[PDB]
C-alpha cells in the first residue's frame, strides 16, 4: 500500500 | 538527473558536505543545545515506577508514536538530501523503508547521557529500568549499548550529518531499481563525509565505527518484539498504533 510514505513523499 | 550522479570534483564534494549538513540542521527534530542543558532534569524514583506500572500495550503505543514522530523528520531529511528526489518512487520507498529507523537510532545517541546511562524521553532523562514494562530488555539494552557506543565516538551535529546521510544512501539494500545511480550517489556521500573528517582530522573514528550489520541486527530485533507484541494485542496495533508505523514495520 505504502499510503502515507507516498503523501509525505508526494506533499511539496 | 542530479550532478551526484556522476563523478564529481573536490569543490563539488565541498558543496555536498555543506548541502548535507544543512539539510541535517534543518530537520534534527531536537536542537542539541536543549538536549544537553536537559541532562540535570532525571526522572525521580516514584516517576519511574510510575513507566514501570503502566500496561505493555500503553508504553508500546507511546513508544511506536515518539518512535513514529523521530522518523517524520528523517522523511524530511531524506526529501533536502542533494539526489534523494531525483531516485523514483520506489527506491525513495526502498532507502527509507529499510533506513528510516537506523537513521533514528544514530540520531539517538544526541539525547542519550553516557555519564549516568540515561536517554531523553517524554520531557526527561531516564535509564533502561523507565521500559521495563514494554516486556523486551534485551532489545532495549541493545539499543542503550549502541547509544553508548556511539556516544564514545563524541560525533559532531556534522559528522552525524554526514554519517546519518550515508546510512539512509545504502545501494546494497534489496529492492532497488536504479542500483548504479544509488551507488554514485553513495559514492560521493562516501567522500564528503571522509572529506569532512580528512578536513577536521577525525580519519580516526572511521575504524571505530559500527560494523553495518549492528544497525541491520537492530532493527531486525525491533520487528521481531514488534510481532510478539502483536500477537499479544492485535486491536492494539491495529486501532492505536501509527500508521506510519505499520507501513514500515508490520507490511
Ligand atoms: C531525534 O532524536 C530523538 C527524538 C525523540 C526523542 C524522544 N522524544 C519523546 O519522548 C517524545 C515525547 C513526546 C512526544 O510527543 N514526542 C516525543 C523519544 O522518543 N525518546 C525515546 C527514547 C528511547 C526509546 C526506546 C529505547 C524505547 C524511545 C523513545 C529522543 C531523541
Ligand atoms: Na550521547
Amino acid at each position: 500500500k505504502h499510503k502515507i510514505l507516498h503523501r509525505l513523499l508526494q506533499d511539496s | 538527473e542530479n550532478l551526484y550522479f556522476q563523478g564529481a570534483s573536490l569543490t563539488e564534494i565541498e558543496h555536498l558536505v555543506q548541502s548535507v549538513c544543512k539539510s541535517y540542521r534543518e530537520t534534527c527534530q531536537l536542537r542539541l543545545e536543549d538536549l544537553l542543558r536537559q541532562r540535570s532534569n532525571i526522572f525521580s524514583r516514584e516517576e519511574v515506577t510510575g513507566y514501570q506500572r503502566k500496561s505493555m500495550w500503553e508504553m508500546w503505543e507511546r513508544c511506536a508514536h515518539h518512535l513514529t514522530e523521530a522518523i517524520q523528520y528523517v522523511v524530511e531529511f531524506a526529501k533536502r538530501l542533494s539526489g534523494f528526489m531525483e531516485l523514483c518512487q520506489n527506491d525513495q520507498i526502498v532507502l527509507l523503508k529499510a533506513g528510516a529507523m537506523e537513521v533514528v537510532l544514530v540520531r539517538m545517541c544526541r539525547a542519550y547521557n553516557a555519564d549516568n546511562r540515561t536517554v531523553f524521553f517524554e520531557g526527561k532523562y531516564g535509564g533502561m529500568e523507565l521500559f521495563r514494562a514494554l516486556g523486551c530488555s534485551e532489545l532495549i539494552s541493545s539499543i542503550f549499548d549502541f547509544s553508548h557506543s556511539l556516544s564514545a565516538l563524541h560525533f559532531s551535529e556534522d559528522e552525524i550529518a554526514l554519517y546519518t546521510a550515508l546510512v539512509l544512501i545504502n545501494a546494497h539494500r534489496p529492492g532497488l531499481q536504479e542500483k548504479r545511480k544509488v551507488e554514485q550517489l553513495q559514492y560521493n556521500l562516501e567522500l564528503a563525509f571522509h572529506h569532512h573528517l580528512c578536513k577536521t582530522h577525525r580519519q580516526s573514528i572511521l575504524a571505530k565505527l559500527p560494523p553495518k550489520g549492528k544497525l541491520r541486527s537492530l532493527c531486525s530485533q525491533h520487528v521481531e518484539r514488534l510481532q510478539i507484541f502483536q500477537h499479544l494485542h492485535p486491536i492494539v496495533v491495529q486501532a492505536a498504533f501509527p500508521p506510519l508505523y505499520k507501513e514500515l514495520f508490520s507490511g
